[PDB]
Order: structure tokens, then sequence, then C-alpha cells
């Protein structure tokens, strides 16, 4: 778990860019890597930044395990122009806006072993059928326009993203780096390792069911209601 | 070794050598070379040049490369050549790079950074730049911002002006990293500051900028401006200026008003006789110009601005009324001008009836402008002043005279000759562009430094880097930003320094014998040796954990705090070893006093008389220490906070130094001690921070932080003791009834409700026997005014344990302008421990605001913890 | 006190009180065995020593319950600090006893105070104080409430616990003279009682509602009949800025001193 | 030890008069006055006044504090 003391989210998110690359070069240099991000658009940007700081190392296109001639059949199917580039160097990304064919392609390229790194929107943590060796979660908050504030990733989500580093067929280990805010550091240190408690919410969301159940005559009177409870 | 100019001669008198050089001869206009009017240069840029019909010769020389190329620039031209308007064009190009047909200069594409060496200069520059560029409607402002309140403010700001230092801290924190990649242009103005002790900063800026561009592949224009000095090609190499198309050099002959230089060095060893000799040289030199002409005296003292005057006066009276009649007659030349302006704030009332007056920031605010008006219109031919007059609003003088060249440096603990840029600026004020034929200037100095001041004002002087002194601090901050992981990246970084090209092209000077230079041509092994010692220094003071084997650095929070506050690595380790949870205020001050930044401050015999009085008039006992530097610094800080005036000048300057550095120092203390979690001391330290910022103790009424308030009213409410939070219960009438000043009743009320107030609720539920969940609901209770609270208001929320001893958790909560009155919901978890305690406390406190706090006991008296969970 | 120099000597002294905190002694002497035995949680003791001063006595009021099924031991779970001021030999605290909600669950066990010089007896000022509380308060039981005297030994702290005997209670109710040797005072008046320190549970503090507790620096603002409320929060140290307003309110200055050194150099923010 | 006990305070008087002059000028001045007064055996005071005059105007009531002082070294 990597604590960052910058509260202002843009600055924080930006200043964890370099650590992402380093987290790869450290924990999983040659093995598949998935990076989860707070924003639909952030996926592009982070794929780019991974490539631009990839140049720094004096090491270019280290995440591409096949020649450019092989990727051409796959790239013919693309609309997004930047995705072509990011894929050309071995990265690529997945998000809401991508055509299902584009997504299927990227997934194929990753699992087959052609591209070593994929940056993915957070929303795709649940429905993603392609696993990895190292998983790097970048900045566990997201933005909500309704109250105009950032709000933390639901814990089960985080656990799911973490579980996305599993490769039982081959690897003897699997790795995860979670870069988060100062505040949110201790919480993860406590609750990712221990088994989780789970509590009921029915007390709050209650009316709809009593109504529906009364309709079926499963609750005919107040007593039946307590019994149902 | 130095050089004559052409017609120059040495004539030595008793006790002083006097050197004379004549004015330079302007280079004859080249074949078919004309000035450029404001017509024949591109359509858009022409706007905002109004009032000015023609371009200056040099401006006209390089305008082409200015607006037609992204190639980097270096110009070396003498003071007075008007360098700004060159750089201005380099800006008007970028301002033009983003333009539309149906809208002009759409401003979210680009931002420009103008780095100027002096504060007054920055102020006045934003002042005039605003007016000028306003035709475009582009918003230009000074960056004085504290980081967090004004970021989102300067978000919408373009072409931001700042001192190199400001840019460096603000980049170390990352306030810049939200701005950058929107930056296509940075201006380094007066880049010859490379030679100053401040030099390493400019070196750190530019090095970072270049080293960064190599990673991003996105480039930036860099425009350097310098006084005319050798080592121009070295500064060129540093700025990555292609010497072919990018380099520009002009010698001292291009000063718009030719300068006849007079330098009198004094041979007298005894200072007691010297303080006569220089007086007399002043008198003779001033009587030389006592006819129709204008003199300006730059003294480096505050008070001596008027001590130098009245000496000239009493001398002219002792002259049997000779030297007087500074006019063409009795009534002629407007002596009624000098007489009818009579009543003024300063001591001017004595000097004004006669021919001369004084100017400086201290005595008045508006009457400085009222004196500047008087000098421009030539009603006063003798004006004695300070360097801030040369650095501030621009007015020249027919002939200027620099008295003594030596100043008092509280940073150095002693006296030292003033900086390069100070003379260059104040002597570059010599002669008018309009009303003058040629300017002269007279530097009265010590003979020993007489060689030096010649190597400057004629281009003999090398520009060298002071980088080595600061190398350990520079390296840290780069590790802190993550721009250097290991030794290799460190040598790569240092390879971008000015000190690198200087170590390359003059190894003899920088400590490299030529043979071992041949043995290592690239300086790989010297740059590896260099930085290795910095690495060791940072390791020994615990800024970095770096093992020799890997060559890798690891940052520590202490290191980050150090970088972020621009505090040296000796001071920070002093704090590491000294700071303990149990420190009283009594001791906190001492630890502050032990800051390595103050190492040279000492206590003088003469002032130990006043320090004792001050020592007994301070609220926080120093008495742990006797008279030694610790005591002086301590009693000084207290004096500043307690707002006490000091008789000695030495102490005043000293105090100023101490208090200015104190903000960063105390703050780094707070940050450290907070990261540790030690509740009591983080309170004592943030409160100290506020007390320094606001210049008052907490025991004084919070209403004082609103400067809008009358002093007598404040003192009146302090007279009767009526606890401040009890003002909210009272209406507009009930307020005035306390102090029996009912006419004030409304206005007071406004402020009481302007004072930031949060009310807070909490919903607490246990999660496991170890941890509880807390939902804190912050509801703003105060009336927002952006002319008081501004764009943002900052608060620390921290939950403290049973004894208010340990801080179990803390967040930085920031309520923006828009959202006052909107309740914010913060959710966080806290641990509980085996002797389940009676309660926690949830504290919320404004960062900057003093006496502004709300505490919320969270009681566990009824808490029922969950059943422990089976294996 | 000298009110100037006297303040500061003791002030830089008290900044080391926390050193005492880890060397403490407790009187072990003959146990009546029919008596109650009081357990003092160590944390409150530490903090109480830390706020004090080495000359002026400060005092605090004890509140606790007996553990379930164990009526003969009294756990002290709370200390309350009220507006007060001391002498070197005694402490003046107001007539009103603590009233507050967190307190309703527990019983009063008496009080505890700092004692600049160690004496192996309960000071007449104390037995008199205690009896006079007890007279006015039925809430305080003669047999259940004690006086814990915490004395500052060299580099240390050392404490004893007393109970009034009925002889003592009557003498004290009666006694006017507050001098160090009143008429009719006897060692028969008090009795030592058994007390233990403990790390097993944590005690907590109650503290004045609209002010702090320490009135030593304002004696004229303190009155026997003064009323106060309470809150859950810890005591501030003796010399804490708040207890000392008169001293931070020493500023006589004209603003224009700032005119001098009007060179403003800042350059940072 | 006693000579310097009062030599410092001589320097105080200097600053009080002159103000915060550069070190060299403060201590140099000290050497001057101390040198002038010290030859009491020279005595005079008419001459001493002339010697003092060589310093011109110092007001007065200070110059006495430098009298009784300069007797005490």
């Amino acid at each position: 778990i990597q604590g960052f003391n910058i509260s202002h989210t843009q600055t924080r998110l930006l200043s964890m860019a370099k650590p992402v690359y380093h987290a790869i070069t450290k924990h999983s240099p040659k093995k598949p890597v998935i990076v989860f991000v707070p924003s639909r658009k952030q996926t592009r940007l982070t794929a780019i930044d991974i490539l631009t700081t990839c140049a720094a190392d004096i090491q270019r296109q280290r995440f591409l395990h096949c020649t450019e001639k092989d990727l051409i059949p796959y790239l013919e199917k693309l609309s997004d122009s930047t995705l072509k580039e990011t894929l050309l160097n071995g990265v690529g990304y997945l998000h809401e806006g991508l055509s299902p064919m584009e997504r299927r392609l990227v997934e194929q390229l990753f699992s087959s072993g052609a591209i070593q790194v994929v940056v993915a929107s957070r929303s795709l943590c649940w429905g993603m059928n392609v696993a990895a060796h190292l998983v790097i979660i970048m900045d566990t908050q997201y933005y909500n326009g309704k109250i105009h504030a950032y709000v933390d990733y639901p814990i089960y989500d985080v656990l799911q993203m973490v579980g996305h580093a599993n490769r039982p067929l081959q690897d003897d280990e699997g790795r995860c780096v979670i870069m988060c805010q100062g505040s949110k550091k201790d919480f993860f240190k406590k609750f990712l390792y221990e088994p989780l408690p789970v509590e009921s919410h029915l007390d709050h969301c209650m009316h709809d069911h009593f109504n529906a159940e009364i309709v079926t005559k499963t609750i005919e009177n107040k007593q039946d209601a307590v019994d149902y409870l | 070794r130095c050089q004559l100019p052409d017609g120059s001669f040495r004539r030595q008198r008793k006790g002083y050598e006097e050197v004379h050089v004549p004015a330079l001869k302007p280079k004859p206009f080249g074949s078919e070379e004309q000035l450029l009017p404001v017509e024949k240069l591109p359509k858009y840029a022409q706007a905002g040049f109004e009032g000015f019909k023609t371009l200056n010769r040099i401006q006209s020389k390089l305008y082409r490369a200015a607006l037609e190329t992204d190639e980097n620039l270096l110009l070396c031209a003498p003071t007075g050549a008007g360098k700004t308007n060159v750089a201005l064009m380099c800006m008007l190009r970028e301002i033009g790079k983003h333009i539309n047909m149906d809208g002009t200069i759409n401003v979210d594409d680009f931002k420009i950074i103008y780095i100027a060496p002096m504060r007054s200069l920055v102020q006045e520059m934003v002042g005039s730049f605003g007016k000028r560029l306003a035709t475009y409607g582009i918003t230009v402002a000074e960056l004085t911002g504290d980081h967090q309140l004004c970021k989102e403010e300067i978000s919408a700001t373009q072409i931001i002006v700042c001192t190199p230092e400001k840019w460096d801290i603000i980049t170390r924190k990352g306030g810049e990293r939200t701005y950058t990649q929107l930056v296509r242009l940075i201006i380094l103005d007066e880049i010859h500051l490379l030679h100053d002790d401040r030099g390493p900063v400019l070196e750190a800026l530019v090095a970072r900028a270049i080293r960064n561009i190599e990673m991003t592949q996105e480039d930036v224009r860099l425009i350097g401006l310098s006084a005319t000095l050798p080592n121009y090609e070295d500064v060129a190499t540093f700025l990555r200026v292609d010497p072919a198309k990018g380099l520009f050099y002009f010698d001292n002959s291009f000063r718009p008003v030719p300068l006849e230089q007079t330098y009198v060095g004094i041979t007298e060893k005894k200072a007691i006789k010297r303080f006569q000799i220089m007086n007399e040289i002043v008198y003779e030199k001033i009587m030389e110009h006592a006819g129709k002409n204008q003199v300006l005296v730059f003294v480096h003292s505050r008070k001596e601005t008027g001590k130098t005057a009245r000496a000239i006066r009493d001398m002219c009276l002792e002259k049997d009324t000779l030297g007087l009649f500074l006019r063409e007659g009795s009534a002629s030349t407007e002596v009624l001008r000098t007489e009818a302006e009579q009543c003024k704030n300063l001591e001017l009332k004595d000097l004004l009836p006669y021919g001369f007056a004084i100017h400086h920031a201290g005595m008045t605010r508006v009457d400085r402008t009222l004196v500047e008006d008087l000098f421009a219109d030539k009603h006063i031919q003798v004006l004695v002043s300070t360097a801030t007059l040369a650095w501030g609003v621009n007015l020249p003088a027919h002939t200027v005279i620099i008295k003594g060249t030596q100043v008092y440096s509280p940073e150095k603990g002693r006296w030292t000759e003033l900086g390069a840029l100070d003379i260059l600026q104040m002597l570059g004020r010599a002669g008018r562009p309009q009303y003058d034929t040629k300017g002269e200037g007279i530097l009265i100095t010590s003979h020993g430094e007489l060689q030096y001041y010649l190597s400057l004002l004629n281009q003999q002087l090398p520009i060298e880097s002071q980088m080595v002194s600061k190398l350990p601090d520079m390296l840290n901050a780069e590790i802190v930003l993550g721009n250097v992981q290991n030794a290799k990246d460190a040598v790569n970084w240092l390879g971008y320094a000015y000190l690198y090209i200087r170590m390359l092209r003059s190894p003899t000077l920088y400590g490299i014998s030529h043979d071992d230079l041949k043995g290592d041509p690239l300086l790989d092994q010297r740059r590896l040796d260099l930085v290795h010692t910095a690495a060791l220094m940072l390791d020994k003071n615990n800024l970095v954990k770096y093992d020799k084997k890997t060559g890798n650095f690891q940052v520590t929070e202490l290191g980050r705090i150090a970088s972020h506050y621009y505090i040296t690595n000796d001071t920070v380790q002093t704090y590491n070893q000294l700071l303990k949870p149990t420190l009283s205020e009594i001791e906190l001050f001492r630890v502050f006093s032990l800051s390595s930044e103050f190492k040279n401050i000492t206590v003088r015999e003469e002032e130990k008389l006043e320090l004792q009085k001050l020592l007994e008039r301070v609220p926080i006992p120093v008495k742990e220490s006797i008279e030694e530097p610790s005591a002086k610094i301590n009693v000084l800080l207290q004096a500043f906070i307690s707002q006490l005036k000091l008789e000695g000048f030495a102490l005043m300057a000293d105090m100023v130094y101490v208090t200015q550095s104190a903000g960063r120092l105390m703050r780094a203390i707070f940050e450290i001690v907070l990261n540790r979690g030690w509740a009591q001391l983080t309170d004592k330290t943030l409160n100290l921070c506020k007390m320094i910022d606001k210049r008052m103790w907490q025991s004084m009424c919070p209403l004082r932080q609103f400067r809008k308030l009358p002093e007598e009213v404040v003192k009146k409410i302090e007279k009767k003791n009526f606890p401040f939070e009890r003002l909210y219960d009272l209406n507009h009438n009930e307020i005035g009834e306390l102090i029996r000043m009912p006419k004030m009743g409304k206005t007071i009320h406004k402020y009481v409700h302007l004072f930031p107030k949060l009310e807070l609720s909490v919903h607490l539920q246990p999660i496991t026997r170890s941890t509880l969940k807390v939902e804190l609901t912050i509801t703003p209770d105060f009336q927002w005014d952006e002319k008081v609270h501004g764009s943002s208001e900052a608060f620390w929320i921290l939950v403290e344990d049973v004894d208010s001893e340990v801080i179990l958790h803390h967040e930085y909560f920031l309520l923006k302008a828009k959202y006052a009155q909107d309740e914010h919901l913060i959710t966080f978890f806290v641990p509980v421990f085996e002797p389940l305690p009676p309660q926690y406390f949830i504290r919320v406190v404004s960062d900057r605001w003093l006496s502004c706090e709300t505490q919320l006991p969270v009681s566990f008296r009824h808490l029922i913890l969950p059943e422990k969970y089976p294996p | 006190f000298s009110s100037k120099t006297e303040w500061r000597v003791r002030a830089i002294s008290a900044a080391n009180l926390h050193l005492r905190t880890n060397h403490i002694y407790v009187s072990s002497d003959d146990i009546k065995e029919t008596g109650y035995t009081y357990i003092l949680p160590k944390n409150v003791l530490k903090k109480f020593i830390c706020i004090s001063d080495l000359r002026a006595q400060i005092a605090g009021y004890l509140y606790g319950v007996s553990p379930p099924d164990n009526p003969q031991v009294k756990e002290i779970r709370c200390i309350v600090m009220v507006p007060q001021w001391g002498t070197h030999q005694t402490v003046h605290l107001p007539g009103q006893l603590p009233q507050h909600e967190y307190l309703k669950e527990m019983e009063p066990l008496g009080w505890i105070h700092t004692q600049p010089n160690e004496s192996p007896q309960l000071s007449p000022q104390d037995v008199t104080t205690h009896a006079k509380i007890m007279a006015d308060n039925p809430s305080w039981d003669g047999e259940k409430t004690i006086i814990i005297t915490c004395s500052f030994t060299p580099g240390s702290c050392t404490l004893t616990a007393y109970k009034l005997t009925p002889s003592g209670y009557e003498w004290g109710r009666q006694n006017t003279d507050k001098g160090n040797n009143p008429k009719g005072y006897l060692p028969s008046h008090y009795e030592r009682v058994q007390m233990l320190l403990s790390d097993r549970f944590l005690g907590f503090f109650m503290v004045p509602a609209q002010s702090s507790w320490n009135y030593n620096f304002m004696g004229v603002r303190h009155d026997p009949n003064m009323k106060y409320e309470l809150q859950l929060a810890n005591p501030k140290e003796f010399y804490h800025e708040v207890h000392r307003p008169s001293h931070f309110l020493n500023f006589a200055l004209l603003q224009e001193g700032e005119v001098y050194s009007a060179d403003r150099e800042d350059l940072y923010a | 030890k006693e000579t310097r006990e009062t030599y410092e305070v001589l320097l105080s008087f200097i600053q009080a008069a002159l103000g915060d002059q550069p070190r060299d000028i403060l201590c140099g001045a000290a050497d001057e006055v101390l040198a002038v007064l010290k030859n009491e055996k020279l005595r005079d005071k008419e001459r001493r006044k002339e010697i003092d005059l060589l310093l011109g105007q110092t007001d007065d009531t200070r110059y006495h504090v430098l009298v009784n002082l300069g007797k005490k070294i």
C-alpha cells in the first residue's frame, strides 16, 4: 500500500504517474500488468504517461512481445487513433466508450501475451475476463457531481481488483500495489488482510418489500410482518 | 586581472584612489539598418504597444528571432537598453500561437512564467503588464499565493510573475505539476543572478525544466535576459540556446544614456577617519553638481536616508550660505514649489524648504509617490534614498552616487559588500532617457573592492555557479520529486547544471587538475564523486535512506518536509533529534532557535543592554538560556509576535531575518510533529504558525485578524472580558451595549459573523471490536466574503484519543467558495483499544485562522462492541 | 509569589513534570481490612501530575464505582477539575460539587491534590477541608470518600491516601483557624487507607465548561459561590497560555514602530 | 577581566551615540575615544575640550557618562 500525502486529487493522481512505471519495473518487470484508474478518460492518459516515461529508461517498447508486423491484423479493426499508438508500444486500454470488438481485441492481445500492460477503467473491474500478474490500483477515490466531492472506492470493488492478480496456471505468486491518499492508507492496511465483517442493510431499504409481500398476502397482518423479519 | 576602458585614468589622492572612465561611443549604424516602427511588425502583436512610436535599436535588432522562431534566446545588453520589451515579444508570439477568428487569445491552452530577481520589480511588473496586455483581456498576476487557497485562483491566471525561489518551492510541493505541459514559455529575467548566492535556485529551476523536457519530448521556449558580462556562451550552453541563431551579445556602448564612470576607493584602514573622508567626498562631489544638474544618493541604511541629508544641509549652512540658491534666482525655478509643499508625514518638513529631500519605504506610503512626482518634474535636484527606489517604480537621475557599497547581512551575521544586481540596478538608473545628454555615476567604496566594481560595470566578470554549497539540498528535493531514483540518475541530473558546463570549461577554477580531467574527460567520475557526498550528508541527517551497494535513494517523510519548506538538512536533523512529544512552548521556542539557518547570528555587546529589557517583557520564558544566540533569536521572535519596536538597527534587521524564515521553519516543525501524531505539540506548533503569520498572541481578540477593524474598539472589547464565542448570542444592539459604543454595534456584528465557524455532528457505529466508523457532518456557520475568506478555506480535522495525547487520525478538509452553507460529509474509521475509553475527541481547526476552532466529544459511554470473531 | 521572576522560574521548571511521571511511590502501611481499597488508574495520575505546579497545590475530585460483585474495592474512573487556585499549603476550590451526565453513573470517592513538600500526615487544612465538604454534602459518605495526597519527592512523585475518622470529621466541621497548627488537631483525626495504581483500565477527565480549571493567575475572578458546568475533555497545563491572560495581554505598543525597517523583503509566497 | 567588564559597556556607549555602524567603525571609534581621554595625566580639559572638539559635536550629557566610565578603567 502506497500512501500519498497530496489531498488535491489532480495533483495526487498526477504525482503517482512515475510510481506506476516503477511499480512495474520492480514488482513485475516481464509479466502481465493491469492498472485500474478512477476515470473513463484517465485510462488513455495513463497509458500515454506509461509510454512517455518508458522512453526515459532509455528502454522503448519494452511491453511489446511481438513484432509490429504481427499486430497489423488486429489494428485494422480500430477507430480510436491514440489506441493504435498505445497498442503499438505494448500498452492499450479498456473503457466504457470502446466498441466490444475493440475490447475483445485488446483482451486477446493481452492474454495471448503480445502486450504486457493494460490500463483499465475502474468500472471494468467486475466484468473483465482477463487476469494478470501485477495489479496496480491508482488513486482509490472517484468524482461525484451530485454532492460535488470525491468518494472512496467501495471496499469489495477494491478486493475484486486485487483478486484480478491471479495466474494459478503459471505464477508462484501474484502482486498488487495500491496507491491511495494519506487518509485512506490505514483503512486498507487493516481491512485487506483481515477477513471482512458483513452487516445487513434491510432495515433501511424496507418498505418496498413489505408492500410487495403484503400484496402477495405473505404479510396479512402486523404479526406476519414480524415473523417475516 | 581587469582592464581599462579607452580614455580612462587612475589618479590617487591621500587616503583614496580615484579612477575615471569616460562615456562609451555608440556603434555606427550598419549599412541600411533602420529602427522598426510599431507598424511594420505583425498585425496582432501591435496592440498594447500604444504610447510608443518606435522600437529600441536592440529590440529592433532581435524582433525577428523573437516572433519568428521557437529557438531559445540569450541576450546580453547593458542596463537601460530596455530588455523587457524584447521578452514581451517572445510572449506575444505565444499569446498569438493560440488565437481564433471569432474569439481572440483563448486562454486555457497556454500559461507563461516570468521569473524576475526582485520583489518590487515583480509587483510593479504585474502592475504595468496588466495595463498593457489588458487590450487582449489576458489575466496576469504575481504569484504570492500560499499553495492551497490560491491555486484554483491562479488556475485561471496566465503569464505569472515570480521570484525564482517561489517557483522552486511551489514546484517542490507540486503546485506546478498541475500547471506544466500548459507551459510553452519561461522568461529568466536578470539571469546574471546565477552569480549570486541565490544562484543555485535559478540553476535548479532551469536544470529541472531541461531535464524534464528530455523525458516529455514536449519543448518550451526559454528566454534569458542578462547584464553585459563574459561567460555568455556558457549561460547559452546552459539554456540550450543554439549559439548560431539563438545567441545575442551587446557591449556597454549600447546603454541608451552613455555612462561616465567615477570610482573612488578609500585606502584608510581606520574606520573612524573613513567616516569623515567619505562624508567629505560626498560633499565635494555634490557641490560639483550643485549647479544645474540632479544628484541621487543610495545609502544602504533605513534611517541614514535622512542622516545623510541634514548633513549636507548643516554643511551648506556652515558654508556661510554657500552652495545655497539651488535655483536661477530668488523666486525662479519654483522655490514656492518646495515651500508650498510643507506639511507631510516624514521628516521632509525640515528638508523641503531647502533644495533637497529623502525617499524610502519606511516613513510614508503616499508621500513616496508625492516625492517621486516632485523629482520627475525636477523641483528637487538632490535626493538621498535606498535600493528599493531603484528596484521599484522607475525614475532616473542625471548623476547618481552610491555611498559605501557595504550592507548588513543578518544571514551572514556580519557586514558585506552589496550584491551584483543591487549596484547594477541602482547605477543603471544613472542619466535620463529624455531630459539628459549623458549620465555619470559615482561609486564610493573601499579601495580593496575597487578592482571588483570595475570588473562588473565593464564586462570583465565571470559568471560562476555557487551550486556546490547547496548541492546536498538540491539533490534531496529532486529525490523528493522522484526525478532521481539512484546515483546514476543523480549524475544525469547534475549533467544539466550550470556548474557542469563551468566544471567542463574551467576545471582549473572548480578544483579539477587537468591530468585527472584527461583521465576522465566526461567528468563521469567527478559527477559520481560529487553527489556521493551529498548522498552521504542526506543519509546522515536522515533525509534519505541510500545504501552504497545499490546506489539507490529512498525518500523519508523528513526529507519531504525538508524539501517542501526549503529548510536545510542540518536544521531538519536538529529538529529530528530535539523534538519530543512532551515539549512545552518554553522549549518549542528554543528548538526553533537552534535552527541551522540561524547559525551565523550572534549577540553584540551594545545590544545586550536592550535584549535584557526585551527578555523581561516576553510572555514565554526563555530563561532556560542566558545571552547566547539562542536567547537573541528567541526573544526576537517573541518581540515580533508581541509586536515590539527595537532601538538598535542590527537587531531590527536580525529580527526581520528570523521572523521571515520562521514561517517555513515552524511549519516544517508542525508537519513533522503532526506526521508523528503527537497531539499536544502539533497544537502548540500550528498555533505558533498562526501567531507568526498574524503577528499576535492568541490571548488577543480574533477580531484583530480582520484588519478592517478600528484599534480602539478592539482594545475596548479586550478591556472587559467577555469570551468571544459568546458574541453569537447577541444581536446588533446587544453587542454595542457591552463596550458602551453602540454606534459600532452593527459593524462589529458583521465581523463576528464573518469569522469562520463550523458546527459538526457525528454518526458513529462499531464495525469490529477493534474499529469504529465515524461520519462527520460539517455545517458551515459563517457568512462568506471572498474579500475576507477568498476562494477557499482550510481546516484540519483530527480525532484525538482519550487524553488528547495521541492523534488517532487526521484529514485535511478544504471548503471551497461555492460550497459554504453546503454541509460536507466526511467518513473515516478509527481504532479502539483494550481499556475501552470514555470518549474520543473530534477536533476541527482552521489552518490560517487564529483562535478559530471547534471540538466535538464523541462519547463511548454507551458503546456496545461486537462479539469477537471466531477463528 | 513575586509575580514576575517567581512565575518564570517555576514555569520552566514545570515543563519537566512529565519526568516525575515514571517514578512514583505508594504508601504501603497497615491495612484495616474492614476498609475499602481504592484503585487509581495510572493514566489520570500521570496527566494530573503533568498539569500541576511545584508550589501551588492543585486539586481534583474523584469519581468511581466498585466492580461488579466486588463491593469492597473502589475503582476511580474519573477525575474532575473545577475552577480553583492554590497556596503552597492548601487549595481553594468552590462550594458547588461537580454536576454532570457522565458523572451520574458513578459515586464520588473524594478528592486528590498535589503537595509541594512531603509530610507523613494529613494536613490540618485538608481534614478541615474534607470535613467541611462532608458537612455540606450528604452525597459524600464519611466512610467511602478519601483524600489522596500526591507529594513531589526529588525527581519523583509519591502518594498516600487518607480517610477522616469521626473524631476528625467533628473537629474539622468545627475548625475555623487555617494556620499550620490549629487548636485541638490530632493524629487521631485521620486514618491511612489502602490504594493501588493500575494499568488495567483507563480513567478519564471532566473539565470546566466555559473556561479552564486553573484560576491561580486570576484570584479575584474566583469565588466560593461561583457556579460551573462541565465537559468531557482533558485539562490544560498549569502555565498554559489560557490560564494566563494578563501576561499575553501585555502589549503597550504604537503601530508605527513598523515604519522603521520598511524594507519588506519577502519573496516567498 | 574587570578592564573588559567595563570595556564592553564603553562599546555600548559608542553604539548608543553612533548607532549600528559597521564593526570596524564601532571598535575603531572605541580606540579613538579611549585614546583621547585616557591620558588624564595629560589632564587639561581645555586641551581635552579641544581634543573632544577634534570630534566636534557629541552633545554633552553623554560625554560625562564617558567621563566617569573612562575613569574606571
